[PDB]
């Protein structure tokens, strides 16, 4: 079961960081005074150049990527027997 | 930094002005990677033009240049110059590493070159592309008026393939890597472009290949096809400059020197492929059989990998005076391009 | 087709009737062009490549349009390597609905070499997708499938976005 075990717990260690995240910022007993604050506000009611320069970075690794894929596929020896 | 290429770069209307376009040029809606850019004036210093190139935008140095020329054939080529022009020319471009000069519209021999370009780099995954340059007059750009505003590094959408006029305005064929557009406040005329291509060639021939220089002289060749009259006398002003040449064995003044090589009557040869200008082309006949050792043959013997040794036995030829210093430069050329293979088989024989 | 006596050779094959065959013949003539031999050129895969000349010989009037034909009839035969080697040899400078057309044969039908095929030789997708033709595309939709039901839904209340609401919710969900 070990392995399987290890799987689900990386996946599911994003949900318990996030939930810790979005909390009321007191512990338990002081919490009281952030309910207070959260109800009386219920009953009240990257850059772009950035993004560029980073999207044509991921496009650079993308495409050498692909290339040492179609290399690495086209020297197998089951390749090089159909050319043959 | 980006004041800096239009405080060196000035540009005459003849009243000169610094420049005003520097670009990062990209093709609107349309796959090819930003292309580098510059407008420039006529009888400027090639040296500054050669250090934008290698140190601000990137391009590496040349291993060998071939600039190719003609343009008889107007909208159609011959399939057999195809191969030519695709398994003989670009792919020898992309193993030993060599830049390619050519006019940069979409008309004669731009067109065919950059069909050559794109359809090599769709069927081959070599994982480096094929640094393709390209030459033209600003006069007869089609859309001039967008590349102005002078801000920096910025991409125009060079609004390409749209307002389709023939014979005035040549659109830019996307298949070129940066371009030098020599302008003469003419607007509208053919381009006196043919000193700068010369000077820019010379500079280049002057160089020296390798890391912090320290090598060999970079090779440069000339490619023609059939092509007109201007273009006999551009062969001459090439060859002055001792640059050599190659030849095709389509048509045109190429064959024509083709012929004239094999062997009055050669008035009469002059009054059919042109139709005109008998005794100053004749001129330009003597002057060519007063080089007589930088003109190469290719359709006696044709192949794949025939080409780059038929561009060795014309730096050999063309070399000249001493024996020993050919061989010595056609090793370390051949230790310049990255290629044993030519070296073990054509160098290391016995003789 | 190779070339009084033309009576004569009426008179071995079947031995009979001459100047009513004889009439045949000249009726044969009047088409001239939708006859073709196979006798001079034989092969095992020259037989698809005669089919193809027979049908570009007899279309005629246009050679556009016998162009676009052969070349869209390679796309519905499924065949790659014919188009490869006999329409993209460099002899016939194809335009750019000649190319358009073919690659909605391409899409509608599911032949993905045809796709990269027409899209490696120069073609410009901003201009191609018209929403006309997006509307073409999701309209080929078999009716026994899951896409069918959903977009019969979406037209309850294309309307693609829907589909992609309802799947995803109002985050990770494109607009169209
Ligand atoms: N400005 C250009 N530079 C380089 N190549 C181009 C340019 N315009 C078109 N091409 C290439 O040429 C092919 C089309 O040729 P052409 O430009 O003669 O007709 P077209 O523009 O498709 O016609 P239409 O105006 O009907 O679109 C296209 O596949 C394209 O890849």
């Amino acid at each position: 079961v070990h392995g399987n075990s290890d799987l689900y717990w990386k996946a599911q260690r994003y949900s318990l960081i996030r939930e810790f995240h979005s909390r009321p910022a007191l512990a338990p007993p002081l919490i009281i005074i952030s309910h207070v604050r959260l109800l009386i506000k219920w009953l009240r009611r990257l850059s772009k150049e950035a993004e560029r320069k980073l999207l044509t970075w991921e496009s650079v690794h993308k495409e050498n990527f692909l290339l040492a894929q179609a290399r690495d596929k086209r020297d197998s020896d089951s390749e090089r027997l159909k050319r043959t | 930094p980006k004041i800096f290429r239009k405080k060196v770069c000035t540009t005459f209307i003849t009243t000169e002005k610094p420049t005003d376009a520097y670009g990062d040029l990209d093709f609107t809606y349309s796959g090819r990677k930003h292309s580098n850019f510059l407008r420039l004036s006529d009888r400027t210093d090639p040296a500054t033009v050669y250090s934008l190139v290698t140190r601000s935008w990137g391009f590496r140095a040349p291993n060998l240049v071939v600039s190719v020329l003609g343009g008889s054939g107007g909208p159609v080529l011959q399939t057999w110059l195809q191969d030519l022009l695709r398994r003989g020319l670009v792919r020898a471009a992309q193993s030993t590493g060599a830049w390619i000069v050519t006019g940069g519209l979409h008309t004669g021999i731009g067109r065919h070159v950059g069909v050559a370009v794109r359809d090599h780099q769709t069927a081959s995954t070599g994982s480096s592309k094929v640094v393709a340059m390209g030459v033209a007059p600003w006069g007869v750009v089609r859309n001039r008026d967008m590349l102005i505003n002078p801000k920096g590094s910025f991409p125009a959408r060079y609004r390409w393939r749209g307002d389709p006029e023939d014979g005035v305005e040549f659109p830019l064929d996307y298949n070129y890597s940066a371009f030098f557009l020599v302008d003469d406040g003419t607007y509208g005329r053919l381009g006196g472009e043919n000193r700068f291509r010369l000077r820019f060639e010379s500079y280049v021939a002057q160089q020296k290949t390798g890391v912090g220089g320290t090598g060999i002289d970079i090779p440069v060749l000339l490619l023609l096809i059939d092509g007109d009259e201007k273009m006999l006398k551009r062969i001459e002003d090439a060859t002055q400059a001792q640059l050599p040449c190659l030849l095709v064995a389509g048509s045109g003044g190429a064959a024509d020197c083709l012929v004239e090589t094999l062997e009055e009557a050669r008035d009469r040869i002059r009054r059919y492929f042109p139709k005109g200008d008998p005794e100053v082309l004749q001129a330009q006949v003597e002057r060519i059989m007063t080089r007589k050792e930088l003109l190469t043959v290719y359709s006696s013997e044709d192949g794949s990998e025939e080409f780059e040794t038929i561009v060795l036995r014309a730096l050999v030829k063309a070399c000249g005076s001493s024996e020993a210093s050919a061989y010595l430069d056609e090793l370390r050329l051949a230790v310049a391009w990255n290629r044993v293979d030519i070296a073990q088989s054509e160098l290391f024989r016995g003789d | 087709t190779l070339e009084e006596a033309r009576d004569r050779i009426r008179r071995y094959f079947p031995k009979g009737d001459p100047e009513v065959l004889q009439a045949q013949v000249e009726r044969i003539m009047t088409r001239k062009e939708l006859l073709t031999v196979y006798s001079s050129e034989d092969g095992s895969e020259e037989f698809e490549t005669i089919v193809l000349r027979a049908l570009v010989k007899a279309c005629g009037s246009s050679e556009a349009s016998a162009y676009l034909d052969e070349l869209r009839l390679a796309v519905a035969w499924n065949r790659v390597d014919i188009a490869q080697s006999e329409l993209f040899r460099g002899d016939i400078q194809w335009r750019s609905f000649h190319l358009e057309a073919s690659l909605m044969d391409a899409l509608l039908n599911d032949r993905p070499e045809f796709v990269r095929l027409l899209i490696s030789h120069g073609l410009s997708l901003g201009h191609f997708l018209t929403p006309v033709r997006l509307a073409q595309l999701y309209s080929a939709v078999s009716p026994n499938s899951l896409i069918r039901n959903l977009l019969d839904q979406a037209s309850h209340a294309p309307n693609v976005g829907q589909v992609l609401r309802t799947l995803l919710g109002e985050t990770c969900a494109p607009r169209y």
